[PDB]
């Protein structure tokens, strides 16, 4: 399975990785998150978030706030053309199991540039 | 060589711009990646993604810059008092890629590998 | 509530993000809308249509200011010494729409009505 | 057959309508121009057309020029919304027939906006 | 005095020109408004309005609206480059006499391009 | 050949990219174009006025096309029960441009010719 | 809460939205921040400057993301067969900033700290 | 002397701290580079050069083209709110000194964001 992801996870799975806490993920094909953060989840409120990502920083970079508290941040270094194809499509995800919780999406902005030679 | 920008502020009940994989549909103008009871409570075992329609270009062989920025805004809420599950996950998957397994999955991946 | 927005300054062979129909076709990063000769020369009876593959929301009930602005840059040519035809067009049609006739009819249309 | 359509016509076609010389025009449901506006064509070299449309100021419009010269404008006063759905895609489309010439796109630009209430 | 404004009028100065109501008004080099439209004012709401310059569409054009009420509209058509220097710059104004109000601004947003040969 | 474009969602007290005339100012995060009570009341005979720092190109000899698009989001309100005056305007005016008189003038004008 | 985007394709011999240090200035439409020979060749002893209009905010108390991204097309080109000096930079200093010290000094700095 | 600035340097000055050879460097207060990467100049020809800052990746990033070339890439980590103020203005500098060279800008395009809790 090929994919890149950025989660925001609520449900703890160590046998898949998941460390001790609400966490915010970057994922490289695989649910084993290869860098995580802390995240203060927060019932009812809703919340920002701002990925990027940069062919020469090798950087993908998240932030994420809840609109007056501190907000959290990840970033790891990849050169995503090793990882993806180069056509792809972009969306978001969420899942429930035996627990659940509501998964609701308001407003979503994306851009992105590509440059050649 | 190519450009790509995308804005959202509500969502239109037949977003023909975007596709939809499993239980996320959208109602009263947000987007309900996960199933719901008719009550409007969460339900169990649910898989929900949406993708936006056209395709995007990350990388060609005489390219050498690429970038992409978005901003969300989704809500975690839970009415009930157990433990909330499962994830909400941004991806970036080739075009016709389609929804994995549920649970701590996050309609993502099939294994856990 | 909605926002779209795209650029193109080259044409890739498989563009993923257009859909073909008719001759049209793309080498050495330009659109060939119109079949070409293996010499590089100019086809007859040929229609050619190239479209974004998103869908893209012109109008809602309550929703008052729709703009789009494009720029567009082409070239027709002929390197023989009889008339030039037929057209070149930028359209909006219902997404599913499919090529027409040629000739003046700019592959836009079936009859002169 | 329903679309709106902005061509740059290089044959005429008086049977179809066309004035007696090459224009460009505005078209709405029909081959048969609602307005139309001498085009000075030139072989060899390339055009930049821009076209832009307000549903307030309920006109769309249309220059394009060739890089040295004079360019050409048409305007139409239309509605958008009464002649198309709620739904569409943008494209570009060229032909030929009994005579032929070279229908080429270099780069296109396109941006869209909505807002509502 | 040189200036293009487009105004939302509270008091009425019919020696001034201003027609028996709120309204908004686009003024070319003076208070006495070329072209006129019913503005429904709302005291303690606030109103979004959009400004929209073509030099093709030689056309001027404002809507505001009241988020859930019906807008406004109004449009005029002027080649602003005759009336205006080559260099400008923009802004927002407000003002009181014996009467008052509170004149207070929350987002703004602008946008220009210019296009040569 | 140009191309100008800036968004404020919020006035910071010491906006050093904005010009500011007459008892224009800022607090709370919003522009009060006009002065006010010291209990945040409207006052009389007041004009205020604020202005992008930089130029704006509108117009150029050998240049056709020239667009703008402004989005304002402004509030016009009073505490009490009188008639309310008198103006907010979006105005374009050369450069060095400085405020002229209140009242029906709305600072732009100083006759009524 | 605060966003600047502009765009330059040709340099205006009057760039109002510009400022000026140095012997920088502009003519057939491109930038020339160093001095010329009145036959089009390069000079000694030339430092020149050009600022955006405009202030820009770079951080705030409470703001959590701050971006900026610039393209230039420069040309270093000289018709001597000496060697080339000395330096062309892209910098980002208080608004008041002034020219300063030339040769590889680059107009920015003033000793070798 | 405060300032923050991308270099492309074409005049050696080892008392200075250049390396030997011409390079494009990123500099924090100091002509004395922090870092500094080898850029393979060109007489006559012209350069596009893309530079990038995050807040959140804390990292700084160049590459520079020739066009027909292979690029230069420079990436230095920094946190710009603790160098620099929080007004700044954008320029491009250009000197000479015994030696000289032509230095000249062709088209100039810039845009940022900052965003707010
Ligand atoms: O409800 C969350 C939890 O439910 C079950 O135990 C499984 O589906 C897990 O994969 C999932 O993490
Ligand atoms: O070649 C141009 C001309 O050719 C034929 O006569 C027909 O196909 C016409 O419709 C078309 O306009
Ligand atoms: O208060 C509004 C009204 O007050 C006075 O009569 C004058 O300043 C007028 O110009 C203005 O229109
Ligand atoms: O010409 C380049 C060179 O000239 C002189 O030696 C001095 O001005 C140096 O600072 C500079 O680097
Ligand atoms: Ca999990
Ligand atoms: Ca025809
Ligand atoms: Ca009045
Ligand atoms: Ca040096
Ligand atoms: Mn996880
Ligand atoms: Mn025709
Ligand atoms: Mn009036
Ligand atoms: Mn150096």
């Amino acid at each position: 399975s090929n994919v890149v992801a950025v989660e925001f996870d609520t449900y703890l799975n160590p046998d898949y990785g998941d460390p001790n806490y609400i966490h915010i993920g970057i994922d490289v094909n695989s649910i084993r998150s290869k860098v995580t953060a802390k995240w203060d989840w927060q019932n009812g409120k809703i919340a920002t978030a701002h990925i990027s990502y940069n062919s020469v920083s090798k950087r993908l970079s998240v932030t994420s706030y809840y609109a007056g508290s501190k907000p959290a941040t990840l970033s790891y270094d990849i050169e995503l053309h090793t990882v993806l194809p180069e056509w792809v499509r972009v969306g978001l995800s969420a899942s429930t199991g035996q627990d659940k919780e509501r998964n609701t999406v308001h407003s979503w902005s994306f851009t992105s540039s590509l440059w050649t030679n | 060589a190519q450009s790509l920008s995308f804005s959202f502020t509500k969502f239109d009940p037949n977003q023909e711009d975007l596709i939809f994989q499993g239980h996320a549909t959208s109602t009263n103008n947000v987007l309900q990646v996960t199933k719901l009871d008719s009550a409007g409570n969460p339900v169990s075992s649910s898989a929900g993604r949406v993708l936006y329609s056209a395709p995007l270009r990350l990388w060609e062989d005489s390219a050498v810059l690429t970038s992409f920025d978005t901003i969300i805004n989704f809500e975690i809420s839970t009415p009930y008092t157990s433990r909330i599950a499962d994830g909400l996950a941004f991806f970036i998957a080739p075009p016709d890629s389609v929804i994995s397994y549920h649970g701590g999955f996050l309609g993502l991946f099939p294994n856990a590998n």
